[PDB]
C-alpha cells in the first residue's frame, strides 16, 4: 500500500548533477534474487521499469537475510540537498505523562508508503546487470522513499504530521507521540472507549495508505524503548548486569561506565569517577586494567545501589518540580528531582570541571545550570531547588565574586557534607605581621626556574628549580612564603595570574603545586594578598626580582 | 519585491533553537497562529534545511508577549546587501526611540529569499516534532527589512522632516531615533506629531549631552600607607596604557626599600605635584582616539558589586572611545542584562551599530537567563570572559 499525500519537492546541492556510478558485475544467484524482488516491488508500485535515456545510476547488491535486496545511495546522499534535523532530541520518560491505556502502533513499511518527487524519481536509478554482462541491464527508478536514502526520515516524518493534523485537531483528548516509524497513542478515556479511538485512527491510518497491527497487538505494556521500561504509572532503565570478572579489559570498563552512566539517570547516587581515571592514558581496548582499591571500592557502592530495583514517576503539570542536590566528594554530586517527597520523576549526577582549579560553590552552582537546563528541555520549567549551603554562605560569595552568577528559588537543606568557602583573604594589611615580596623567574632555553622571597624583617630565601615555567615559579614563590611565615602573613607579587587563583579562593585543583598554596591558606589566621606591576623601581618588588635574576 | 542575494559562497543560517519554558512556546504559538492567518508567515516543509531561533519577551513596561527572532547568523550572510549615521543624533538635549517594526509586515519579501527565515517553535520534551515556518514579508529583526524599506520611510518622514529642519531623525533595525535640542514639553508634541504621521501607514527619552566620560578616579586618604601608594602606582601604571601624559617617576621613589605594607609614608612635594598633574589629565579625555567605521566596537563590562557596573567601549584596546556607570535588584543577571541593553542602546545613538560584548559571566548561565530579562528588538553580538581581571579596581 503507497499513499496518496503531497510530495515534498526535492533538489540536488546546486551545482552538483545526479549520480552516475557504474553497476559492477554480479553472480547469476544475485541477478536471479533481483528481479524477483523488483517485479514484486513494481507489482506494488513502489519501482517503475525505464529506458536507457535516464542517463544516472547507483548500484545494487544483494545479501543473505532468504535474499533481502541491497543499494548504495552514498553517491546520491552527497549530492542531494541537506534537510531539516528529524528531532532536536529525544523525550525522556520523566517529562511524559500519567495515561489510562497506552498502545504502540508500529507503521511497518514506513518509508515505502510515501511518495518520491516526481522530479527527483530519475536520480534513484539503478540496474540490474546482464549475465556477464552481455545484454543490456533492466532499469528501475523509485516512485517512494528508498532505505538509506538522506531525505526519507524528515520526508516521512512529515507526512506524519500532516496526516494526524485532521485527527490532532479532532481528537484534543487523546495524545500520539511521533518517534520514527512508531506511533505511541495514550489517553484518559475508558478501556472500550479507547480500543475504540485506536481503531479510528488505525482507520484514519488506512485512508491515507498506512498499515497498522490490529487489536491483537505486537506490544503491550510494559514496553521496551530506547533502553528504558515504561510501564502505565511509572518508568524505570532496562536490565543492568555488571558483569563478575578476574580480570577488567578496557572495553569491558567502558561498557561498565556507560551502563552506570546509563543507570544514574533513575538509581540515585551512582559513582563512576574512580573507574573513569583508569581509562585515561592509552592502552589496547583488550588491555587489562587491574583495578585500583578506589574502583574497587565505587564498583562495590554502585551493585549495592541496583540490589533494590528503583523506578521513577511522570509529571504532573499542575504541581512544582523540586530538584535537590548533594555532594559525594572529589567534586562529584548527585541530584534527584521530585514532586511529591521522595517520589523521584529521575536522578542524574554532575562531575567537575577536570581542568582549572575551582571550589564548591562554583560547583554547585554549575550543578544548578545543568539541572535548571535539564528542566527547561524536560517539563518547561525550572525546578525549586534545595541545596546544602547557607544563604549567608551563597550571599558572602555571589557580592564578593568577579562573574555574574544568578540561582532562582532555592531552600537550604541540612545534608552534610555541606558546602562552604574554607578560607577568606584579608581586606586591609595585616599590621603586626611580616611582608613577604615574592617573585618567580625562568629562563626559556633552559628551563631553570629559581624561586624566592625578601621579606621586611630582613630575611632571604632563593629556590632553584628545573623543567618549570615562569608561572609555576610565581605560584612556588607564593607556596614559599607561605611555609616561612607564622599564622598571619601579608604577600606581595607581580603575578596576575596567581592573585586570579588566589583570589578566587580554590578548595581543589588539578595542580598539585597549588593543592599545598591551598593547604597552607586554611591553616593561617589570616592571609593578606596584593599586586604590583613589574620593573618598576617598587621597593621589595625590585629587591627579590634581582635574587632569582641569576 | 526586491530581490535579495546572499555573500558569494556562504550558505544561509543553520542554528539551533534554545529550548524554551513552557510560557514561551505557548506564548509563541498563539502569535504565530496569527501571523499564519495574516499571510506574514507559512508553514514549511522538511526541505528547508535552514533555521534561525526565536523567543518571546516583553517590551519596556508592557505584559504582552513579543516575538523576538534572532537574526543575527542570517545578519552577518546578508550584509553585502545592506552595508550613513548622522554625527549630530549624539549633540541632542533629548533622543526619543519610537518602534517601527509593524512597518515592515506590509512589505513582501522576496519569494526565494523567503527560505532563510525559517524559524522553530520546539514542543515541550520533544514530544511533538517541532512547528517551522518561514517568512513571507520582511522580517523585523533582520537589518535587510529598513534597508528594503529605507526608500518608503523617507516618503513617509518627507513632510515631518521639512516641516522641522532641526528634528534629527535616524533609523537602525526596528527602531526609529529622533532627536531634537528642543524643551522636553516641545520635544514630546513634536514626536506626538511623528506619531500620527506614522499612524497613515500602519503604526501604532535618553539624553545624549548629558552622556559624560566615568574618568579614572585616584583616592584621595588623609595619610598613606606603602599598600596605600602600591595600589595607586598600579592604577597610574595601567592608566598610563591609555592615557598619553601619565607619569609616576616620583612616586615610585617613596617605595624604594623593603617596607612592611602598613607603615605610613608622607609624601615629597614633587610626589603630589606629579599625583595632581595625574588627575587632571585623567578627568580631560583621550588624545588621538577616533571612531575607525571599517572595525568592529567591543564592549568590556566589570561586576563592582552592590548593583554597580562599570564598561568601556572601544575598538582597539587601551583606546577607549567611551566609558561609563550602571548603578541599581539581588540578581546579577538581571542587571547585566540591564547593563547590555543600556550600553548598546548608546552605541547605536552615537555610532549607529552596536558592540560586541565581552560578559563576565559563564555562557550557560548568561545563554538560560538573558531572555528574561531582556526587552530590546534587536541583540547585540556576545562572548564569554571567563578570566579574571585586575581591572575591577582600576575602574572603581
Ligand atoms: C502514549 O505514549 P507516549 O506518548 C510515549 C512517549 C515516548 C517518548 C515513548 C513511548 C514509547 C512506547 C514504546 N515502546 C511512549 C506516553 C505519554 C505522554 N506523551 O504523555 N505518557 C505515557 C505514559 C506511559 C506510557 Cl507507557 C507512555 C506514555
Amino acid at each position: 500500500p503507497i499513499s496518496p499525500i503531497e510530495t515534498v519537492p526535492v533538489k540536488l546541492k546546486p551545482g552538483m548533477d545526479g549520480p552516475k556510478v557504474k553497476q559492477w558485475p554480479l553472480t547469476e544467484e544475485k541477478i536471479k534474487a533481483l528481479v524477483e524482488i523488483c517485479t514484486e516491488m513494481e507489482k506494488e508500485g513502489k519501482i517503475s521499469k525505464i529506458g536507457p535515456e535516464n542517463p544516472y545510476n547507483t548500484p545494487v547488491f544483494a545479501i543473505k537475510k532468504k535474499w533481502r535486496k541491497l543499494v548504495d545511495f552514498r553517491e546520491l546522499n552527497k549530492r542531494t540537498q541537506d534537510f531539516w534535523e528529524v528531532q532536536l532530541g529525544i523525550p525522556h520518560p520523566a517529562g511524559l505523562k500519567k495515561n489510562k491505556s497506552v498502545t504502540v502502533l508500529d507503521v511497518g513499511d514506513a518509508y515505502f508508503s510515501v511518495p518520491l518527487d516526481e522530479d527527483f524519481r530519475k536520480y534513484t536509478a539503478f540496474t540490474i546487470p546482464s549475465i556477464n554482462n552481455e545484454t543490456p541491464g533492466i532499469r528501475y527508478q523509485y516512485n517512494v522513499l528508498p532505505q538509506g536514502w538522506k531525505g526519507s526520515p524528515a520526508i516521512f516524518q512529515s507526512s506524519m504530521t500532516k496526516i494526524l493534523e485532521p485527527f490532532k485537531k479532532q481528537n484534543p483528548d487523546i495524545v500520539i507521540c511521533q518517534y520514527m516509524d512508531d506511533l505511541y497513542v495514550g489517553s484518559d478515556l475508558e478501556i472500550g472507549q479507547h480500543r475504540t479511538k485506536i481503531e479510528e485512527l488505525r482507520q484514519h491510518l488506512l485512508r491515507w495508505g498506512l498499515t497498522t497491527p490490529d487489536k491483537k497487538h505486537q506490544k503491550e505494556p510494559p514496553f521496551l524503548w530506547m533502553g528504558y521500561e515504561l510501564h502505565p504509572d511509572k518508568w524505570t532503565v532496562q536490565p543492568i548486569v555488571l558483569p563478575e570478572k578476574d580480570s577488567w579489559t578496557v572495553n569491558d570498563i567502558q561498557k561498565l561506565v556507560g551502563k552506570l552512566n546509563w543507570a544514574s539517570q533513575i538509581y540515585p547516587g551512582i559513582k563512576v569517577r574512580q573507574l573513569c581515571k583508569l581509562l585515561r592514558g592509552t592502552k589496547a581496548l583488550t588491555e587489562v586494567i587491574p583495578l585500583t582499591e578506589e574502583a574497587e571500592l565505587e564498583l562495590a557502592e554502585n551493585r549495592e545501589i541496583l540490589k533494590e530495583p528503583v523506578h521513577g514517576v511522570y509529571y504532573d503539570p499542575s504541581k512544582d518540580l523540586i530538584a535537590e542536590i548533594q555532594k559525594q566528594g572529589q567534586g562529584q554530586w548527585t541530584y534527584q528531582i521530585y514532586q511529591e517527597p521522595f517520589k523521584n520523576l529521575k536522578t542524574g549526577k554532575y562531575a567537575r570541571m577536570r581542568g582549572a582549579h575551582t571550589n564548591d560553590v562554583k560547583q554547585l552552582t554549575e550543578a544548578v545550570q545543568k539541572i535548571t537546563t535539564e528542566s527547561i528541555v524536560i517539563w518547561g520549567k525550572t525546578p525549586k531547588f534545595k541545596l546544602p549551603i547557607q544563604k549567608e554562605t551563597w550571599e558572602t560569595w555571589w557580592t564578593e565574586y568577579w562573574q555574574a552568577t544568578w540561582i532562582p528559588e532555592w531552600e537550604f537543606v541540612n545534608t552534610p557534607p555541606l558546602v562552604k568557602l574554607w578560607y577568606q583573604l584579608e581586606k586591609e594589611p595585616i599590621v603586626g605581621a611580616e611582608t613577604f615580596y615574592v617573585d618567580g623567574a625562568a629562563n626559556r632555553e633552559t628551563k631553570l626556574g629559581k624561586a624566592g622571597y625578601v621579606t621586611n624583617k630582613g630575611r632571604q630565601k632563593v629556590v632553584p628549580l628545573t623543567n618549570t615555567t615562569n608561572q609555576k615559579t610565581e605560584l612556588q614563590a607564593i607556596y614559599l612564603a607561605l611555609q616561612d611565615s607564622g599564622l598571619e602573613v601579608n604577600i606581595v607579587t607581580d603575578s596576575q595570574y596567581a592573585l586570579g587563583i588566589i583570589q578566587a579562593q580554590p578548595d581543589k585543583s588539578e595542580s598539585e603545586l597549588v593543592n599545598q598554596i591551598i593547604e597552607q591558606l586554611i591553616k593561617k589566621e589570616k592571609v593578606y594578598l596584593a599586586w604590583v606591576p613589574a620593573h618598576k623601581g617598587i621597593g621589595g618588588n625590585e629587591q627579590v626580582d634581582k635574587l632569582v635574576s641569576a | 519585491t526586491v530581490p535579495v542575494k546572499l555573500k558569494p559562497g556562504m550558505d544561509g543560517p543553520k542554528v539551533k533553537q534554545w529550548p524554551l519554558t513552557e510560557e514561551k512556546i505557548k506564548a509563541l504559538v498563539e502569535i504565530c497562529t496569527e501571523m499564519e492567518k495574516e499571510g506574514k508567515i507559512s508553514k514549511i516543509g522538511p526541505e528547508n534545511p535552514y533555521n534561525t531561533p526565536v523567543f518571546a519577551i516583553k517590551k519596556k513596561d508592557s505584559t504582552k508577549w513579543r516575538k523576538l527572532v534572532d537574526f543575527r547568523e542570517l545578519n552577518k550572510r546578508t550584509q553585502d546587501f545592506w552595508e550613513p549615521h548622522p554625527a549630530g543624533l549624539k549633540k541632542n538635549k533629548s533622543v526619543t526611540v519610537l518602534d517601527v517594526g509593524d512597518a515592515y509586515f506590509s512589505v513582501p519579501l522576496d519569494e526565494d529569499f523567503r527560505k532563510y527565515t525559517a524559524f522553530t517553535i520546539p514542543s515541550i520534551n520533544n514530544e511533538t516534532p517541532g512547528i517551522r515556518y518561514q517568512y513571507n514579508v520582511l522580517p523585523q529583526g533582520w537589518k535587510g527589512s529598513p534597508a528594503i524599506f529605507q526608500s518608503s520611510m523617507t516618503k513617509i518622514l518627507e513632510p515631518f522632516k521639512k516641516q522641522n529642519p532641526d528634528i534629527v531623525i535616524c533609523q537602525y533595525m526596528d527602531d526609529l531615533y529622533v532627536g531634537s535640542d528642543l524643551e522636553i514639553g516641545q520635544h514630546r508634541t513634536k514626536i506626538e506629531e511623528l506619531r500620527q504621521h506614522l499612524l497613515r501607514w500602519g503604526l501604532t527619552e535618553l539624553h545624549p549631552d548629558k552622556w559624560t566620560v566615568q574618568p579614572i578616579v585616584l583616592p584621595e586618604k588623609d595619610s598613606w600607607t606603602v599598600n596605600d601608594i602600591q595600589k595607586l602606582v598600579g592604577k597610574l601604571n595601567w592608566a598610563s596604557q591609555i592615557y598619553p601624559g601619565i607619569k609616576v617617576r616620583q612616586l615610585c621613589k617613596l617605595l624604594r626599600g623593603t617596607k612592611a605594607l602598613t607603615e605610613v609614608i608622607p609624601l615629597t612635594e614633587e610626589a603630589e605635584l606629579e599625583l595632581a598633574e595625574n588627575r587632571e589629565i585623567l578627568k580631560e579625555p583621550v588624545h588621538g582616539v577616533y571612531y575607525d567605521p571599517s572595525k568592529d566596537l567591543i564592549a568590556e563590562i566589570q561586576k563592582q558589586g552592590q548593583g554597580q557596573w562599570t564598561y568601556q567601549i572601544y575598538q582597539e584596546p587601551f583606546k577607549n572611545l567611551k566609558t561609563g556607570k550602571y548603578a541599581r535588584h539581588t540578581n546579577d543577571v538581571k542587571q547585566l542584562t540591564e547593563a547590555v541593553q543600556k550600553i548598546t542602546t548608546e552605541s547605536i545613538v552615537i555610532w549607529g551599530k552596536t558592540p560586541k560584548f565581552k560578559l563576565p559571566i559563564q555562557k550557560e548561565t548568561w545563554e538560560t537567563w538573558w531572555t528574561e530579562y531582556w526587552q530590546a528588538t534587536w541583540i547585540p553580538e556576545w562572548e564569554f570572559v571567563n578570566t579574571p581581571p585586575l581591572v575591577k579596581l582600576w575602574y572603581q
